[PDB]
């Protein structure tokens, strides 16, 4: 059989509004032998009803146990070690797999907004860019919002690696045509852990 | 509906409120206000008081 | 042992100029059994010395025989199809992997190119971005030149699926400020499938 | 250097010339010439000619 560790979404951890997830997966695992009991230990120290929270799901012909212990922003967002430990009697010995955020001094991204190609307008729905350059790590994440309130028409492309070391996002909201003559203001907001205030958001309008 | 925000900043001590749909909503809103300001800190939350807060 | 068929880079396939080439790849070699004879059948036929070449890669603890075929360019373009037959003593039967060009109705690429913004000018070097959107499949070659000469340092991301079932890509090219300013002609090349002679090229000066 | 391409097009025959480094630098010249005209075919080389062959 065999343990997988999963890191909480890059999002999650940014907005204190939410919740960080460590989640820890079982695989292979049988139908004799699904007692896999779960050992957490947040950088050392055990945690034990840290939340930590699991739940049978049958199915191949082996099942596959899932814990799944609620990270602390502050501590991920300062690279602390978060452990899964597996253990059952399928087994000769306890397994172990740690996991961390990951690790170099912090580029602050910077956030361009461009507007559609003049050449584009002679269309129906017009696509407005908005450029995120120059970051590590690559764990960000964008939205898109007109007055006070989120579109969703967009599409972000995941962070490609840059000639100097730093990241590059682009990210690309769409609208009628019309709300872009309207002369309404988008806004692209982007959030990372090297921002004031993991966040800021840029303009963009007619 | 209905968050407000705590700011203990460095030379700016105060509170404010904003209309929402969703706490993440509020975030966005508030930590916004935080840079319009120059407020720079860390963040807490609180749904039994539907509070945020920052401390520089 | 396993095989493992790969398909040609798009731009090889593209490009008249160049060479289309599927490779096959065999792995878990050991060392008592590696003839590993290979078969080779465009759309069902056998082509035999159709360039069809090997070569010998000893590492691990198992060899890593690897075939090529030269394709035609518009035989994968009309989706036919390739197959890589793989026999040798150490196994019971001979195994085959096949491999086509993705299908599904082509969408013509539209190509629109954005300066960089008002707010990165103040800086040393700028970006100067390339639009490639709502297109299909997502096998396409994006290129940068100035004055009939390329630029080199720029960087594209992959395509990623838009919500409109078509795709679309970014590409962003770089330069110290001056040359942006001096009024240089830089041209974003788009080579596709779907448009007209398997190519484009959109400008975009100051 | 030196590629010479071949249009077998619609209504439009004839010849001409460029000046390139490698052949690929060739194809993006034509191929560009190819659509400043309204041609539209299948490609072919020969580096035994350095050529290229539009058919529409």
């Amino acid at each position: 059989p065999s343990v997988f560790l999963f890191p909480p979404k890059p999002k999650d951890t940014l907005m204190i509004s939410r919740t960080p997830e460590v989640t820890c997966v079982v695989v292979d695992v049988s139908h004799e032998d699904p007692q896999v009991k779960f050992n957490w230990y947040v950088d050392g120290v055990q945690v034990h009803n840290a939340k930590t929270k699991p739940r049978e799901q049958q199915y191949n012909s082996t099942y596959r146990v899932v814990s799944v212990l609620t990270v602390l922003h502050q501590n991920w967002l300062d690279g602390k070690e978060y452990k899964c430990k597996v253990s059952n009697k399928a087994l000769p010995a306890p397994i172990e797999k740690t996991i961390s955020k990951a690790k170099g001094q912090p580029r602050e991204p910077q956030v361009y907004t461009l507007p559609p190609s003049r050449e584009e307008m002679t269309k129906n729905q017009v696509s407005l860019t908005c450029l995120v350059k120059g970051f590590y790590p690559s764990d960000i994440a964008v939205e898109w919002e007109s007055n006070g309130q989120p579109e969703n028409n967009y599409k972000t492309t995941p962070p490609v690696l840059d000639s100097d070391g730093s990241f590059f996002l682009y990210s690309k909201l769409t609208v009628d045509k019309s709300r872009w003559q309207q002369g309404n203001v988008f806004s692209c907001s982007v959030m990372h852990e090297a921002l004031h205030n993991h966040y800021t958001q840029k303009s963009l309008s007619l | 509906t209905t968050y407000k925000l705590v700011i203990n900043g460095k030379t700016l001590k105060g509170e404010t409120t904003t209309e929402a749909v969703d706490a993440a909503t509020a975030e966005k809103v508030f930590k916004q206000y935080a840079n319009d300001n120059g407020v720079d800190g860390e963040w807490t939350y609180d749904d039994a008081t539907k509070t945020f807060t920052v401390t520089e």
